[PDB]
């Protein structure tokens, strides 16, 4: 019932400009901060910008500051991203995501839009280290993925599941809370600098890339991702 | 501002140990600079939260009572001076300042109010107060 | 006269050792944290070690820990560095430096007084600062715009700029990204925040043609430096 429909993606020449749209429905848009998160081809998730519920406060990733502008139309329930001085570095799928509070930090992203492609043709002091970068597992195996932060982030660590070609999905928020509808085989633990996502008994629908994300402070940052793949019969 | 300089002077006098003894404990609290005439109720929240942070039983155990009382007096004067001079945008700015103080509160509890954790927080407030008052 | 003078440097064989000394004068030495900062030929400045005013707390760069020992004698106004098991990577000019950081803000790790250095010749995530351009060739009276870009956000805007004239000890120009040090003329302006920092010199005097290098001291140790921008006179020949 809650939907975020993105449009505006296109093929743009370097330097030119483009505006992305994210139409929201099924929730009180004006009560939530909103973010843009991008994913360059074959790469992990990268937070771009956040705008508070009333539209007065905006936060940006160091790489887009001065070039991009986030805005919203609360009466029309639409989020925008104005992209100016476009570079090849900006080629990515752009997702919009609803934040759980009126203002950013100490929060999580849910739900996410379907994505929109932007092709441009021809920095945090908190490092998140996710381990392993890939793992092979059989159906029924216990799977452990770890996330380490370079400083304490208290319990403000979220976990997302992303199937290839699809938008990410929240699994665990605030280190250990299970998102509504997510199977009980997923669990999260940790506080301070060391966090773990555990899948107690892996199912075929669980082969995906998992990402941790600190929401402690801006810039909001994701771990590098962990691919959970098949195991060869042994 | 004379009031701002006096507030910083008293917070500097409260210092008990050198941050040089705690340099491996450097911690980013993410002070929301993005929120700072329209910033008067936001600066008001900032001063109220500094007063709240330094008025707990934990703060009374960590810092000199005479210096804290002088500090509260100066914060009271600053709050009074601000009262002399969009609602939802203001609410959002206040909520962001509150989350910053929430991170400081959690940090002190996690570090069990150690001398280094309190000196990290005192130095953090010297910086963010200087920024919020554009001193 | 406010000065730091190093001694002890020499030609030394690998595996050998030296005791470097720094005699401080013109100030109350015992009130300051001190440091050793070295520069290998063709390389950026590298912070080696820091010691508190009373000598009770010390920090070291990871590559020298267990081999180098910093100490001080406040009654003799002297700082020392015992450097052992020396290798090719230890060849450098070793500078003694006075920490400009104060206890009020805890802004330690940047230096308002340096010595010319003592020479050590051995026979045979950290924040990265990138300065651009490497060389600036300008005319008398022209201005300069120098860039220092950090790989991570520099905490508290703890970004310093130094001037290095040939034959002279480095001199602090700017601290806290925009604050001019005592005695620095108005023509030097520091600006920026986060990862992008700038030093502007509005009108170059002869003494301003020098190497300018940046340093971040926002992180926990190690504190790191840029590789420098040489500002030179565009000669008529
Ligand atoms: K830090």
């Amino acid at each position: 019932e809650v939907q975020l429909v993105e449009s505006g993606g296109g093929l743009v020449q370097p330097g030119g400009s483009l505006r992305l749209s994210c139409a929201a429905s099924g929730f009180t848009f004006s009560s939530h901060a909103m973010s843009w998160v991008r994913q360059p081809p074959g790469k992990g998730l990268e937070w771009v910008s956040s705008i508070s519920a009333a539209g007065g406060s905006t936060y940006y990733a160091a790489s887009v500051k001065g070039r991009f502008t986030i805005s919203r139309d609360n009466s029309n329930k639409t989020l925008y991203l104005q992209m100016n001085s476009l570079r090849a570095e900006d080629t990515a799928i752009y997702y919009c995501a609803k934040e759980s509070d009126r203002v950013t930090t100490l929060d999580w992203f849910d739900p996410w839009g379907q994505g929109t492609l932007v092709t441009v043709s021809s920095a945090s002091d908190i490092q998140m280290t996710q381990s392993p970068s890939s793992l092979s597992a059989s159906v029924g195996d216990r799977v452990t993925i770890t996330c380490r932060a370079s400083q304490s982030i208290s319990s403000y660590l979220n976990w997302y599941q992303q199937k290839p070609g699809q938008a990410p999905k929240l699994l665990i928020y605030a280190a250990s809370s299970l998102q509504t509808g997510v199977p009980s085989r997923f669990s999260g633990s940790g506080s301070g600098t060391d966090f773990t996502l555990t899948i107690s008994s892996l199912q075929p629908e669980d082969f995906a890339t998992y990402y941790c994300q600190q929401s402690y402070i801006t810039p909001l940052t994701f771990g590098g991702g962990t691919k959970v793949e098949i195991k060869g019969p042994f | 501002s004379l009031g701002s300089r006096r507030t910083l002077m008293l917070l500097a006098q409260m210092r008990r140990i050198s941050l040089f003894s705690c340099l491996k404990d450097r911690h980013d609290f993410g002070f929301p600079q993005e929120e700072f005439a329209e910033t008067i109720p936001v600066l008001h929240e900032m001063i109220q939260q500094i007063f709240n942070l330094f008025s707990t039983k934990d703060s009374s155990a960590a810092w000199d009572e005479t210096l804290l009382d002088k500090f509260y007096t100066e914060l009271y004067q600053q709050l009074n001076d601000l009262e002399a001079c969009t609602p939802l945008m203001k609410e959002d700015s206040i909520l962001a300042v509150r989350k910053y103080f929430q991170r400081i509160t959690l940090y002190l509890k996690e570090k069990k109010y150690s001398p280094c954790a309190w000196e990290v927080v005192r130095a953090e407030i010297m910086r963010s107060f200087s920024l919020s008052t554009n001193l | 006269e406010v000065q730091l003078v190093e001694s002890g440097g020499d030609l030394v064989q690998p595996g050998g050792s030296l005791r470097l000394s720094c005699a401080a004068s013109g100030f109350t030495f015992s009130g300051y944290a001190m440091a050793w900062v070295r520069q290998a030929p063709g390389k950026e400045m590298q912070w080696v070690s820091s010691i508190s005013d009373d000598g009770g707390t010390s920090y070291y760069a990871d590559s020298v820990e267990g081999r180098f020992t910093v100490s001080r004698d406040n009654s003799r106004s002297s700082l020392y560095l015992q450097i052992n098991n020396l290798r090719a990577g230890d060849t450098a000019v070793y500078h003694c430096a006075r920490d400009h950081g104060g206890n009020d803000y805890g802004d330690f790790g940047h230096f308002d007084l340096w010595g010319r250095g003592t020479l050590v010749t051995v026979s045979s995530s950290e924040i990265v600062l990138t300065q651009s351009p490497g060389t600036l060739s300008l005319s008398p009276g022209e201005g300069a715009t120098l860039s220092c870009r950090a790989s991570q956000r520099v905490s508290n805007n703890y970004l310093a700029w130094y001037q290095h004239r040939p034959g002279q000890a480095p001199r602090l120009l700017i601290y806290g990204a925009s604050s001019r040090a005592t005695g620095i003329p108005d023509r030097f302006r520091g600006s920026g925040s986060g990862t992008d920092f700038t030093l502007t010199i509005s009108r170059l005097e002869p003494e301003d043609f020098a190497v300018y290098f940046c340093q971040q001291y926002g992180s926990a140790p190690p504190w790191t430096f840029g590789q420098g921008t040489k500002v030179e006179i565009k000669g008529p020949f």
